[PDB]
């Protein structure tokens, strides 16, 4: 009964993640004027969320339903890919925030600069490699710790220090960096300058929405997993709220095309040209 | 490949030409453009001098920024037939002489030169092409204005004036009158500076206005601000 | 406007040599360059080609693997370095320019050449070897091929060159129909597919020389045997 | 007496109007009603020439209908092959403000001009292998609107100071000056026989000039706004004028009166360029609404639209053999339609 | 001053008003006969076979 509607909702979310990122990719590839060392980051974000929708959700849907297609050789690969894609999505927002910080802090150097394609490729490759190296090797090492029963979950959930270190590593530093960049931008524009008050309010709202969404989507699962990990032996029986926190992080990868590339006012021209 | 050797060589030449063209475009896309629009050709030459046919191009460099200034004072043609060529310019520098409030333009009985300046400023500011470009005002010739205003009060230019005849609260009145002609304050900002004959920081003021405009445009493009 | 070539002389077999070609008076960077050989008692023979910007380099099968071509664009220089020379490399060398675009005239200008002494392909035949004829009467020179020089785009690749005694080859007609610039209108070219003919309406004292028919359909650029015009 | 001269001029123009009214016999539609309409015209984009980085302001087909030159605000003048996509030439201009270009009938020369008040003539075929400036014609005060080659030694230019000029390229000095226009001259075109030429100005009127005599022959009026484009019929006995009030008009040299007007209620924006096709049956007119209409010459009705440009279409042209059309727009994209 | 300009305008009007004109019907017939006399060699009106035109996709 409930499994049918749950599958319907999950498939709808996966299809929406398909559509948004496919639209972003096609809009990027049709036009040749989006080569300003800033649309590549949007391309990376779209690629990460697109692969999230392609791989992570369709494979997980049968597991949580009555179907049991689980396997030891496929669950490790699924976990590694899912964590890779989520961490890469996290690490691409920091790149865009740093780009905006560079644009505001020193516009003269940001304007008269020729980085080249090699620097952009190096930055993208470094982002992906760091996203993997944060968690994937630890999953591979800790896979031997689990033995039968519970499976297709990271083997280091038993330990609290490893979870705290990892949660810090890809949640606390990125959120602090994004908050610092946004507050620096807002403070610089406020000190530089009735209409001004309205402009400042709009800028503050736009800067705060992104940070608030990121925080509300990434804090609960990490902190709630950390507090659950303190339970000796098997953890406390997972309630609905744990699964809600599990799905919230994936739900974050849906509004990313709506926030960053949709409002760029140059991808909007691409959308209009494609649809007309 | 169904192409002869000469066709392949022609394709290679075309590709090299494409590479040269894209390199030139990338090089030229990182320069600041300022269109210098005067009013009666009063003070344009001095401001050009302090910032080191039919159109005059002045190229200079300041703080690792390349500025190209276009002067079209010698066209004396219909402005509406070629003004759209300047759409997309980074900024428009407007020069207004404060000294000709008493002076009357020739061939007319009662038509003040300041009225010509205000009319031209109104026409340029609310043009359908320059709906986003920023105007940098330049009120010059302020000294001999300061001695002249003592002899004759600032009431011939504006009948609806009531205040002290001193320099203070009089030049500011004209600056406010010029700034009030703007009708697109939501998407446009006007910068004002009083320039002397021996002033030096005019280039610095233009640089600051240009970098502020660059920052605001960059943040407005992204959807913020 | 001119090309000067240096190098050559006598070489001990098995050694190495470097020949230089310096240009002056034209844009050297926009011209593809060719090195063309000529045996002491035989006709011309293609050697090497380098594109503009050094994008593509082509060598003849006789010298491939030991010869090297290079260009210097900041200067105006062309280098040919030969290694493991044998007794068959003794010949005259010519440094030729050629530009390629719609309507261009390749092989327009030839260098003076330098002498070196050492101690499948589209074959084209020229049955004519000697044509004794008095000046003032029309003459015809025939040149046959072994493959259709015509291309699908309507272009044909047959060039005619004239070499007067003690001088350098000169371009006469490119694509068998387009007369080269700076030559009298007496020369004409015709033909279709395999056999072609060059016609001279009125001979003069300056028309005595050797005529070569060369193909540019595809590399290697095979030359003709050449025919002489005696008096 | 100035007033007497004004009264004489008024009487002369009134009697000219009366004579023109009496000369008219029947409307063009009354005679063309029996003609079979050409029907809907569907054209496709065969080529898309790209490489420019700013608005394209002019273009002109070659005499062989294979090469074409284009000018943009980049400061570049690009000579394209049209059968292939390859760029034959790319000439950097000394002034980045170019608003016109022309290609010599012999193919050896190119012309350009703009806000610099100077007409630059470039030589393509030279021994050095690079395109170099051959002549810099100067003497105009207002900006240069259009230029058209007659032969390798004579050119015709129009400036923004209500003046046209005939330049001898060899000496560089002006030969004949055509004056009389009230507003700025925007466009001109030469007759097929190269004996007369029409010039359209900003005073809502057009004039016919004789290159030999140097005196104005006939004047035409009727437009209510600026005239932006003008072009002769292939027969050379009529010409079409496009104006800024979204109206095209056909004028006849012998009849000295307008024949037909092309307008529609759905179009309000002005016309940038007008060109006849081969045999003069069609009339392709660019518009500010990013489209290009294909009107019929004998039928006032429309016959098709061309919609492939994201910005204002600034120029268009038809090959000599009538095989294909080309359009350049304020978007940095040339297109070839067939 | 303006008297010379007015005199020149009057002279231009006099020299332009003497031009003989023909009926509009004759000009319309001429344009017709031209249009339907050259309709065979107009590629834009009658589309040529796709194997004959040089421009292709
Ligand atoms: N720890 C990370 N940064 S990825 C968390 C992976 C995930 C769990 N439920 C949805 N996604």
């Amino acid at each position: 009964s409930t499994r049918i509607t749950l599958a319907f909702l999950m498939s709808l979310l996966a299809f929406a993640i398909m559509l948004g990122n496919a639209v972003v990719i096609l809009a990027f590839v049709v036009d040749k004027n989006l080569r300003h060392r800033s649309n590549y980051f949007f391309l990376n974000l779209a690629i990460s969320d697109f692969f999230v929708g392609v791989i992570s959700i369709p494979l997980y849907i049968p597991h949580t339903l009555f179907e049991w297609d689980f396997g030891k050789e496929i669950c490790v690969f699924w976990l590694t890919t899912d964590y890779l894609l989520c961490t890469a999505s996290v690490y691409n927002i920091v790149l865009i925030s740093y780009d905006r910080y560079q644009s505001v802090s020193n516009a003269v150097s940001y304007r008269t600069q020729h980085t080249g394609i090699l620097k952009i490729v190096t930055l993208m490759v470094a982002v992906w490699v760091l996203a993997f190296l944060v968690n994937g090797p630890m999953i591979l090492v800790s896979e031997s710790w689990k033995d039968e029963g519970s499976e297709c979950e990271p083997g280091f959930f038993s330990e609290w220090y490893i979870l705290a270190i990892t949660s810090f590593l890809e949640f606390l530093v990125p959120v602090i960096l994004v908050a610092y960049f946004n507050m620096y931008i807002y403070w610089s524009l406020w000190k530089r300058g009735h209409l001004e008050l309205l402009r400042a309010r709009k800028l503050a709202k736009s800067l705060a929405i992104l940070l608030g969404v990121f925080a509300v989507c990434w804090a609960p699962y990490s902190l709630f997993t950390i507090v659950l990990s303190f339970y000796p032996s098997a953890t406390r029986p997972k309630s609905v709220w744990y699964r809600i926190a599990f799905w919230l992080q994936w739900f974050n990868s849906f509004v990313n095309p709506f926030l960053y590339p949709l409002c760029h006012k140059r991808f909007q021209k691409a959308f209009l040209k494609i649809f007309c | 490949c169904t192409l002869s050797a000469e066709d392949k060589a022609a394709v290679e030449r075309s590709k090299m030409i494409d590479r040269n063209l894209r390199e030139d475009g990338e090089k030229a896309a990182r320069e600041v453009k300022l269109l210098l629009l005067g009013a009666g050709e009063s003070g344009k030459s001095t401001i050009v001098k302090q910032m080191k046919t039919g159109i005059v191009e002045t190229h200079f460099t300041f703080k690792d920024l390349h500025f190209k200034m276009f002067d079209v004072g010698g066209q004396r043609s219909e402005r509406k037939k070629w003004i759209h060529c300047f759409e997309g310019v980074t900024a428009i520098i407007f020069c207004v002489a404060l000294s000709d409030y008493d002076l009357v333009l020739a061939e007319d009985e009662e038509m003040n030169r300041m009225h010509e300046s205000m009319k031209l400023f109104d026409s340029i500011c609310n043009n359908k092409w320059f709906t986003d470009t920023s105007i940098i005002l330049f009120l010059n010739k302020k000294d001999l204005f300061e001695e002249k205003i003592k002899k004759s009060p600032l009431t011939i230019c504006y009948p609806e004036y009531a205040g002290s005849n001193t320099y203070e609260e009089a030049a500011a009145y004209i600056q406010c009158q010029f700034e009030d002609l703007n009708k697109r304050k939501d998407t446009k900002e006007i910068y004002t500076h009083f320039t002397c004959a021996t002033d030096t920081k005019n280039v610095q003021f233009v640089f600051d206005a240009v970098t502020d405009v660059i920052i605001k445009n960059n943040l407005k493009d992204c959807g913020l601000f | 406007v001119q090309l000067v070539e240096s190098g050559g002389g006598l070489v001990q077999p098995g050694g190495s040599r470097k020949l230089s070609c310096s240009a002056s008076g034209f844009a050297f960077s926009s011209f593809g360059m060719h090195w063309v050989r000529q045996a002491p008692e035989k006709g011309l023979e293609w050697v090497a080609y380098i594109s503009s910007g050094s994008g593509t380099i082509y060598y003849a099968d006789t010298v491939k693997g030991r010869f090297t071509i290079s260009r210097d664009d900041p200067k105006n220089t062309l280098f040919l370095q030969m290694t493991s020379l044998r007794s068959e490399d003794t010949a005259m060398y010519y440094c030729v320019r050629s530009i390629y675009y719609y309507g261009s005239s390749p092989f327009d200008f030839w260098g003076q050449g330098t002498t070196l002494t050492v101690s499948s392909d589209i074959v084209m035949t020229q049955a004519t070897s000697s044509v004794p004829v008095t000046p003032g009467e029309s003459v015809s020179i025939s040149c046959r091929s072994s493959k259709s020089l015509l291309h699908s785009n309507g272009n044909t690749y047959l060039y005619w060159f004239l070499q007067r005694p003690g001088q350098s080859p000169q371009l006469l007609i490119y694509r068998m129909s387009n007369l080269a610039s700076g030559v009298p209108d007496r020369f004409s070219g015709s033909g279709s597919g395999t056999a072609f003919t060059l016609t001279i309406s009125r001979l003069e004292a300056e028309d005595v020389g050797v005529y070569y028919c060369m193909q540019h359909l595809e590399y290697p650029l095979t030359f003709g045997a050449g025919t002489k015009l005696e008096l | 007496e100035l007033d007497q001269l004004r009264q004489e001029a008024e009487q002369l123009k009134n009697q000219i109007r009366d004579a023109r009214k009496a000369c008219a016999d029947a409307t063009l539609s009354q005679i063309t009603n029996n003609i079979d309409p050409v029907g809907r015209i569907q054209m496709r984009t065969r080529r898309t020439l790209r490489g420019h980085l700013a608005k394209i302001y002019a273009m002109h087909w070659g005499t062989d209908s294979r090469l074409l030159v284009s000018a943009s605000q980049d400061g570049k003048l690009i000579i394209w092959d049209s059968y292939t996509t390859n760029k034959v030439h790319a000439i950097p201009l000394r002034s980045s403000w170019v608003m016109t270009c022309a290609y010599a009938p012999s193919g050896n020369y190119v012309a350009c001009g703009g806000l610099d008040n100077i007409c630059s003539i470039y030589n393509l075929k030279t021994r050095e292998g690079n395109v170099r400036v051959s002549r810099e014609l100067a003497g105009h005060t207002g900006y240069l609107s259009c230029c058209r080659f007659l032969d390798d030694n004579q050119i015709v230019t129009s400036s923004g100071d209500t003046t046209c000029a005939l330049w001898d390229i060899e000496t560089g000095q002006q030969t004949t000056t055509f004056t009389g226009h009230t507003g700025d001259v925007m466009s001109l075109s030469l007759a097929p026989d190269t004996r007369l030429f029409v010039s359209g100005a900003c005073d809502a009127s057009a004039k016919l000039w004789d290159v030999r005599e140097g005196m104005c022959r006939q004047t035409f009026t009727g437009h209510e706004s600026d005239i932006n484009a003008i072009c002769f019929f292939p027969n050379g006995n009529a010409f079409a004028t496009g104006s800024d009030d979204a109206t095209c008009r056909l004028f006849d040299l012998r009849a000295d009166q307008e024949l037909m007007t092309y307008s529609h209620d759905n179009i309000i924006c002005g016309i940038t360029s007008v060109s006849f096709s081969k045999s003069g049956r069609l009339l392709l007119a660019g518009y500010d609404d990013f489209n290009c209409n294909v009107w019929d010459a004998l039928k006032a009705d429309r016959a098709g639209v061309l919609a492939g440009h994201d910005n204002r279409v600034s120029c268009l042209g038809v090959t000599d053999d009538g095989m294909a059309v080309a359009t350049g727009s304020w978007d940095s994209f040339l297109k070839i339609w067939n | 001053a303006s008297i010379a300009q007015a005199r020149k305008l009057v002279e231009q009007l006099k020299m332009e008003a003497n031009i003989d004109r023909i009926k509009v019907s004759k000009a319309a017939a001429d344009l017709m006969a031209y249009c339907e006399a050259h309709a065979k060699e107009d590629p834009l009106l009658t589309p040529v076979p796709a194997s004959e035109n040089p421009f292709r996709e």
